[PDB]
């Protein structure tokens, strides 16, 4: 398990934070704050140590901290760290990554 | 066969009033002999005539943010783009498009339709204000 700024996370719980909401448009017309919804993809700051499938064994979780995921719309839990935002999710919960 | 029959015939007619006759031969004149003419009360001593071109409806902005002429209170552009929408528009996808269209050539945009609700609204107000984008509904 990894840890971002002093907080590990338990079993195979993961802590992401959101990617910037998109304010402009590619024409240059800007969008208001409400209207911006909350954003599915984020990046992956810490990860658990892994739920135990197995008495005897630990299955680490898929993601890893650095990863681009695509979060699902509900199943997060809010997480104030240093006056900022992020939100754990199981590791199960997680739709994909981004790979490149 | 000649306006000045038509303004004889609306004098006799408003007993030897010259000036009614006179007001509706003009009338005639300008918008027409089968043409629309509406009696209207006038808040002043003497009656006047209003000739109407175009298509004017008598509705209003949504938002009194769109004003661009301080001097009459007036909401003017010069060549403009031209929106028209069967349905209330409410959505940020509908009417976002139409906002490209308008900044990419640089014209302004007049959205008819039935109303603008809160997110478009909230889009175009802000627009209006932020950047400078020309646009009215």
């Amino acid at each position: 398990g990894q840890a971002f700024r002093k907080f590990l996370p338990l079993f195979d719980r993961v802590l992401v934070e959101r990617s910037a909401a998109e304010t402009v448009t590619k024409g240059g017309i800007m969008l208001p704050e409400k209207s911006q919804g909350k954003v599915l993809q984020a990046t992956v700051v810490a990860v658990g140590s892994g739920s135990k499938g197995k008495g005897g064994e630990i299955q680490p979780v898929s993601v890893k901290v650095g990863d681009k995921v695509l979060l699902p719309e509900y199943g997060g839990t809010k997480v104030v760290l240093d006056d900022k935002d992020y939100f754990l999710f199981r590791d199960g919960d997680i739709l994909g990554k981004y790979v490149d | 066969t000649t306006p000045e029959e038509i303004a004889q015939v609306a004098t006799i007619s408003a007993n030897g009033d010259k000036e009614i006759g006179n007001i509706i031969s003009d009338a005639m004149k300008k918008v027409g002999r089968k043409g629309v003419i509406t009696v209207k009360d006038g808040k002043t001593l003497n009656d006047e005539l209003e000739i109407i071109e175009g298509m004017k409806f008598d509705r209003g902005y949504i938002s009194p943010y769109f004003i661009n002429t301080s001097k009459g209170q007036k909401c003017e552009f010069q060549d403009a783009y031209v929106l028209l929408s069967e349905k209330k528009i409410s959505s940020i996808q509908s009417i976002v498009p139409a906002l490209e269209i308008a900044n990419a050539h640089r014209k302004p945009l007049v959205i008819i339709a039935e109303d603008v609700d809160g997110e478009a609204l909230s889009t175009l107000v802000l627009n209006r204000l932020k950047v400078g984008l020309q646009v009215v509904a």
